[PDB]
């Protein structure tokens, strides 16, 4: 699955943001909490969802359908 | 265009017995091509 | 003249603001219609010409119904309900279109500065997706492999954010009032003290402490409340503000003619 | 089939008005109120204004469900002096009162941007 759009609790536009927060971790080797400080989420119903949101969807997305 | 079979595109376009084992793969189960109608959605 | 307004800082996103000399239901009607009443554009309707993906349809949708659009010329257009019109005129509404392909070897992203704007834009500036970060994608949809295909059409009317949360701008608030509890109208939980056990308030240093000793201000009331909106971005703060100020006042004069036209 | 949707939430009376004027018969000079696809965002408010106001002597609203999206509201005042006058100058003291803070905010917000 993408990461969600918007935020449930807050509203806020969440998913430009994901894969900034994956090469936050890949080359600069930052710590996460920080990452998420560095990327702009203050409030915590917002910072949930990019901490917790897994990515099945390149799992599927490795078939080979037609 | 009417039928898929497989991960070949293969649009058989099948009447009856066009090889169902179709040519460029193996298989034969014939999954049953997606149709071009227009559907309607609503994204409330 | 009345209710003195002070800033105490501002951005691109987000007003932190100082509001005097008011009362409460005054602020809070002010958060309330601020939160839920505000006129805007999104995304309503859409149909799938042709989808291959993994990803299923109806996300498809519902996650297109979720991307914010520029809404600075909202007033110049008028509902889809209202209008004289059947089935989205350019004078009620905005025509969408996205296309994707499984160029790459590698997966290909689909991302929100993708679909692009059909219908006459009449010159009012509306519905271009906005672009918040500082490289170029907007928000991401969808990812496809060497062979999907994405083709949509979509359709965008006016909506409020009372029946959806599609059409709010709102995306946060925040709200405040006598954080040194001067007014009493709440006490703490505590098992040694109220002081040590709580963490004192950030707008705390902006009004004295309550000087110890002297008794109890009865016949005080709340004023000076502390408000910080948020806007997502699909309009400007200074617009939300204004406009929520704007659109309760005008459902108040809509009360007051009708009783006058009873 | 016939649950409504959110469509009656807030589209103001359809074949129909948007308020009543109906008098108690328990009090002298008590009016209530219907209002309808209207809340508390609207009703606390001039409950608040009105009792603010000093020659009203009740002034009280309550939603009876949340499943819809009326509420009423109650108001009797002393003698000569009309609930809907009342009603309508409490408008207007509200009308007049945001009208400044608006004018106050532009004026503020276009100083902060500088120069
Ligand atoms: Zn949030
Ligand atoms: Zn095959
Ligand atoms: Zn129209």
């Amino acid at each position: 699955m993408i990461v969600p759009v918007r935020c449930f609790s807050c509203g806020k536009v969440v998913g430009d943001k994901w894969e900034s927060y994956l090469n936050l971790l890949q080359e600069d080797e930052l710590d996460e909490g920080t990452a998420l400080s560095r990327l702009g989420l203050k409030r915590y119903c917002c910072r949930r969802m990019i901490l917790t949101h897994v990515d099945l969807i390149e799992k599927f997305l490795r078939y080979n359908p037609l | 265009l009417k039928y898929i079979c497989a991960e070949c595109s293969s649009k058989l376009s099948l009447s009856r017995t066009d090889a169902v084992r179709c040519k460029d793969c193996g298989h034969r189960i014939l999954l049953k091509a997606r149709t071009k109608r227009l559907v309607q959605f609503e994204a409330r | 003249e009345g209710p003195q307004v002070k800033i105490r800082e501002a951005s691109k996103d987000n007003v932190d603001f100082i509001l005097s000399n008011v009362d409460l239901a005054m602020a809070n009607s002010l958060r309330r219609v601020m939160i839920a009443e505000i006129p805007t554009l999104a995304i309503d309707s859409v149909e799938v010409e042709t989808n291959t993906t993994v990803l299923a349809d109806e996300f498809i949708a519902h996650r297109l119904g979720l991307i914010p659009l520029q809404s600075m010329d909202i007033e110049q257009l008028e509902y889809s309900r209202d209008c004289f019109c059947e089935d989205h005129c350019d004078k009620c509404s905005v025509v969408l279109t996205l296309q994707a392909f499984g160029e790459s070897e590698s997966t290909t992203n689909v991302y929100s500065k993708d679909l692009v704007i059909v219908s006459n834009l009449m010159g009012r500036n509306i519905g271009h997706p906005i672009i918040q970060d500082k490289e170029g994608n907007g928000v991401l949809i969808c990812k496809l492999r060497k062979g999907q295909e994405l083709k949509l059409t979509c359709v965008a009317k006016k909506g409020i954010a009372k029946e959806h949360a599609k059409w709010g701008p709102a995306a946060a608030i925040e709200f405040e009032y006598d954080p040194w509890n001067k007014l009493k109208h709440t006490d703490y939980w505590y098992e040694q003290d109220s002081a040590k056990e709580w963490p004192q308030s950030k707008n705390c240093e902006y009004e004295d402490p309550p000087n110890e000793g002297d008794p109890f201000d009865y016949k005080a009331q709340a004023d000076t409340f502390y408000m910080n909106v948020e806007s997502v971005g699909s309009i400007p703060v200074d617009q939300v503000v204004v406009r929520g100020i704007d659109t309760l006042q005008k459902k108040v004069a809509s009360i007051l003619l009708a009783l006058t036209q009873m | 089939m016939n649950a409504p949707d959110r469509f009656e939430l807030f589209l103001l009376g359809e074949g129909e008005s948007k308020l009543k004027i109906d008098p108690d018969t328990k009090a002298p000079n008590a009016v209530v109120i219907t209002f309808e696809k209207e809340d508390h965002t609207l009703g606390n408010l001039i409950r608040a204004e009105l009792l603010n106001d000093r020659k009203v002597l009740f002034a009280a609203y309550k939603v009876e469900h949340p499943f819809f999206a009326r509420f009423k509201l109650r108001i009797q005042t002393t003698e000569g002096y009309d609930p809907k006058d009342a009603l309508k100058n409490a408008c207007n003291s509200i009308i007049n009162k945001l009208g400044a803070l608006k004018t106050n905010f532009e004026t503020e917000w276009n100083l902060q941007t500088l120069a």
